[PDB]
RNA sequence: UUAGCUAGUAGGUGGGGUAACGGCUCACCUAGGCGACGAUCCCUAGCUGGUCUGAGAGGAUGACCAGCCACACUGGAACU
RNA sequence: UACCCGCAGAAGAAGCACCGGCUAACUCCGUGCCAGCAGCCGCGGUAAUACGGAGGGUGCAAGCGUUAAUCGGAAUUACUGGGCGUAAAGCGCACGCAGGCGGUUUGUUAAGUCAGAUGUGAAAUCCCCGGGCUCAACCUGGGAACUGCAUCUGAUACUGG
């Protein structure tokens, strides 16, 4: 049911008395092709075990993003430690205009038409954190209407 | 930062210099080589790079790398430099095109022939 | 010195929301009470009230929905260092129209949508969403 | 003097003339005071290959503008057909 | 301006059948369709994201026989037009003369249909049209010339055309050898295995 | 009905002529800030009634001299 | 890493001159006028509608087409 | 002349760059930090998917690479749109002219600001809907745009007098 994407796999290291110990880290994202998406970061000595840990961590701690019919609902910007990210809704059939980790997380998150841009450092972990941060605090018309106590027609 | 400060003194751009100044915004330049010699490269590598000191037609005196394997270049030969530095030699910034006015193409070359000026071998 | 009372008002609102204060108090002004009136009729603040005679003090009763604050982004747009004026055909839509932009027109100060309906531009005081 | 003439504005071997009111000293395709129409010499059927703003043309002749031989023939054709 | 190499090689590289042959014989009986061409074909290297976008674009381009310059012009035109970019590009690609000839079954393959158009055997609205890339519009009737109407390959392709699904946006009369393009084909009529959104984001870097 | 300008008088030493500073308020073309820009003009002043620091009203007329194409029509706020 | 520039120079009266206003020119009088919102000096450059790029704001540019200016071996000068 | 009709015959018509990563596409043989490659990281020192040749593959196509030059990526002069404890960056501290900004109430003015109208912003070019060359490039009808400037009338909330 859920679609899982592997974003970046790199080899981290650790020096001990014996010498260098090489470990692997796996950044993956999972989602239901709709408002549910979540990212996982796993680490192990082998890449299959790393990707498996990442998928288990990704399937938990997911969030609900109040998205439109196929796009976002307003231009929103997010930040997490090095990646000022900005994204806005686009018309039908323009695709996912995004780079690196952003493309994978958006695609799995179900949006199909979006203009995005990554400022600052484009580190994959930080941008996928910042992207879901912006998505998490993205207001919806019903939420803002109920929040301010007015009708959705009054706010349009 | 402040808009007042920018009004008093506008944002200075950064004028970029060319890394091939002897061409004078021309694609190639003709020159006569005053010396043909070899030199050793920088720290990681080790070889005898074939380079020639050429006097350009605009008065500049620059060094140019002779590409390919083997060359017939001797002094008083009119060659054509085109720009493009070699990372691993200090002060060599230009390449001499093979196949222009005196510099013959690299013999027995069957791949990337266009870059070294050799006619197509007839079957 | 204190050279922007409107920015000070927005800053008091933002800080009170962050600090979970029920109400904030500041020295009043005819423009502050006007923006407060706009916020109240747009559902951003619960109610406003001005007391005093010689040194009137305006008190804003803040609004909270579902634990967290309602106003999550409020920023001054035309500030004394750089004024911003926009014509009616190029007014901005804050948060795709879900948020509002307090714009001061000739017919009093109103929201951006009201200004578009009424067909006249003005000075853009602040965005609030 | 002020004249009303044709400006060759088209691709090679397929001309298209713009009827313009220009000062006669100037070049053919150059400066003009007011554009008053077109003439497509190779147009097919069902499409108007000539349209003249006869009100402005009359206004300029009243103002003292002369008229070219080809322009005279075109006005004659337009008035005969319409 | 035309690809003159082996046709089945392209199909093998794309993994699927790009309909580059008539369809009378089984594709497996002529090639190793599941295996990429060349010496190192057995291996399945992990394709990058740019790789999958480029593969989809090349897949469509080889399907319709268009070259890169023409295809980029098509993309620019589609992006210029109103609406969904992918549907507009697919419509523009589907509006070509030789493509419509193949859909109508006058030509077994698209290459055969292209040679038919180029060799002065097709007439759009009674006027002879020779350009393979000619865009046809709604309500246009296309037919073979009287001289070329007796060619064996044309009927040989019409019988083959029955084995494939019939286009809902066309009306063909196999006796008089004429068809009628009444509207531009909707995406739902097109084959759903083509992810055109990859091309529309590959070209808009 | 006719185009007319206003400005401070910055100099009146020369006979029958004064320098008038029109102070406009234009938005900066790039940074959007509104800045004051002045433009000194040589203005014909018949009878020499104008002094330093008086706001006057001028209109553009035919060229009196090399640098004089504007002339005053009245004088307001004559105080020191 | 150009801070001062200017004596027909800024203005007035009058005469001359131009198709026409005007230090355009001359006699006399006044000591002014330009300049930190960059005068003067140095280097570079024909200007514009536009062209390329960019989501935009901008950056760069002025070949073809069209508008204006200036020049015709170099430096002046008038005649019709 | 475009264009159309007829004749013989698949004949008279495919090359260029690349394949270690960025970057789509991999193996074998000769050479051993030599010859050489390179836009960056970097290969080659007698088992090179990185040099040269072959086979295979990838991208383009009457073009294909390299060079020169501009913008983008570069949020890397940041107005939109960056920062200054330690990464480059708070003058050693203060007074202060010119300059920038200014608490709160009322009246007046309308300069800044906003609305409407008029004149203007040459034609072409860009954009939209069509038409003509078999299509396209190209040519062309009408509209939009030219975000600007000037004048007239009005609004007075904010800034200025």
């Amino acid at each position: 049911e859920l679609q899982e994407k592997l974003i970046a796999v790199n080899r981290v290291s650790k020096t001990v008395k014996g010498g260098r110990i090489f470990s692997f880290t796996a950044l993956t994202v999972v989602g239901d092709g709709n408002g549910r998406v979540g990212f996982g970061y796993g680490k192990a000595r082998e890449v299959p075990a790393a990707i498996q840990k990442a998928m288990e961590k990704a399937r938990r701690n997911m969030i609900n993003v109040a998205l439109n019919n196929g796009t976002l609902q307003h231009p929103v910007k997010g930040v997490h430690t090095g990646s000022r990210v900005f994204m806005q809704p686009a018309s039908e059939g323009t695709g996912i205009i995004a780079g690196g980790a952003m493309r994978a997380v958006l695609e799995v998150a179900g949006v199909h038409n979006v203009l995005a841009k990554a400022y600052g450092s484009t580190n994959p972990i930080n941008v996928v954190r910042a992207t879901i941060d912006g998505l998490e605090n993205m207001n919806s018309p019903e939420m803002v209407a109920a929040k301010r106590g007015k009708s959705v027609e009054e706010i349009l | 930062a402040t808009v007042n400060q920018l009004v008093r003194k506008p944002r200075a751009r950064k004028v970029a210099k060319s890394n091939v100044p002897a061409l004078e915004a021309c694609p190639q330049k003709r020159g006569v080589c005053t010396r043909v010699y070899t030199t050793t490269p920088k720290k990681p590598n080790s070889a005898l790079r074939k380079v020639c000191r050429v006097r350009l037609t605009n008065g500049f005196e620059v060094t140019s790398y002779i590409g390919g394997e083997g060359h017939n270049l001797q002094e008083h030969s009119v060659i054509l430099i085109r720009g493009g530095r070699v990372k691993d030699l200090p002060g060599v910034r230009y390449h001499t095109v093979r196949g222009a006015l005196d510099c013959s193409g690299v013999k027995d070359r069957k791949q990337a022939r266009s870059k070294y000026g050799v006619k197509r071998p007839k079957a | 010195s204190m050279q922007d009372p409107i920015a000070d008002m927005l800053t008091r609102i933002r800080n009170g929301q962050a600090a979970n204060k029920a109400a904030v108090t500041m020295p009043s002004s005819k423009l502050k009470v006007a923006i407060a009136n706009v916020l109240k009729e747009e559902g951003f603040i619960e109610d406003f009230k001005v007391e005093g005679d010689t040194k009137p003090e305006l008190e804003l009763t803040l609004k909270y929905f579902q634990g967290k604050a309602v106003v999550e982004s409020i920023q001054r747009v035309s500030r004394p260092g750089l004024r911003i004026y926009k014509r009616k055909d190029e007014l901005p839509k804050v948060m795709a129209g879900l948020g509002i932009a307090v714009v001061s027109t000739s017919k009093g100060v109103m929201t951006d949508r009201a200004a578009r309906q009424a067909g006249l531009g003005g000075e853009i005081i602040c965005y609030v969403a | 003097m002020v004249t009303i003439r044709l400006a060759r504005h088209g691709a090679k071997k397929r001309p298209f003339y713009q009827v313009v009111v220009a000062d006669s000293r100037n070049a053919r395709n150059g400066r003009f005071i007011e554009r008053v129409g077109f003439f497509n010499p190779i147009a097919s059927e069902k499409e108007e290959g000539t349209r003249l703003d006869l009100d402005r043309i009359a206004h300029w002749v009243g103002q003292g503008a002369t008229i070219s031989d080809r322009v005279a023939a075109l006005i004659k054709e337009v008035n005969k057909a319409a | 301006a035309r690809y003159l190499g082996p046709k089945l090689k392209l199909s093998r590289r794309e993994g699927t059948d790009l309909f580059l042959k008539s369809g009378v014989r089984a594709i497996d009986t002529k090639c190793k369709i599941e295996q990429a061409p060349g010496q190192h074909g057995a291996r399945k290297p992990r394709l990058s994201d740019y790789g999958v976008q480029l593969r989809e674009k090349q897949k469509v381009r080889r399907i319709y026989g268009v070259l890169e310059r023409q295809f980029r012009n098509y993309y620019k035109e589609a992006a210029r037009l109103k609406g969904n970019t992918g549907e507009n590009l697919l419509a523009l690609l589907e509006g070509r003369l030789d493509n419509v000839v193949y859909r109508m079954g006058f030509g077994a393959t698209r290459a055969e249909a292209r040679q038919l158009v180029s060799h002065k055997a097709i007439m759009v609205n009674g006027r002879v049209v020779n350009i393979a890339s000619y865009q046809v519009s709604p309500n246009d009737v296309v037919s073979i010339r009287e001289k070329a109407k007796k060619q064996s390959r044309v009927k040989a392709a019409l019988e083959l055309a029955e084995q494939r699904e019939k286009p809902t946006w066309l009306e063909v009369d196999a006796g008089k050898m004429e068809g009628t393009f009444k509207r531009k084909p909707e995406r739902s009529d097109l084959s759903a295995d083509i992810n055109e959104h990859l091309i529309v984001e590959l070209y808009s870097k | 009905k006719i185009r007319t300008l206003q400005g401070r008088v910055v100099s009146d030493k020369m006979e029958k002529s004064i320098v008038v500073a029109i102070e406009r308020f234009v938005k900066h073309p790039i940074y959007g800030k509104f800045i004051k820009r002045t433009t000194k003009l040589h203005v014909h002043d018949e009878n020499n009634e104008c002094g330093i620091g008086d706001v006057v009203e001028i209109r553009e007329c035919r060229p009196l001299s090399k640098t004089k194409s504007w002339t005053l029509v009245r004088v307001v706020e004559k105080a020191v």
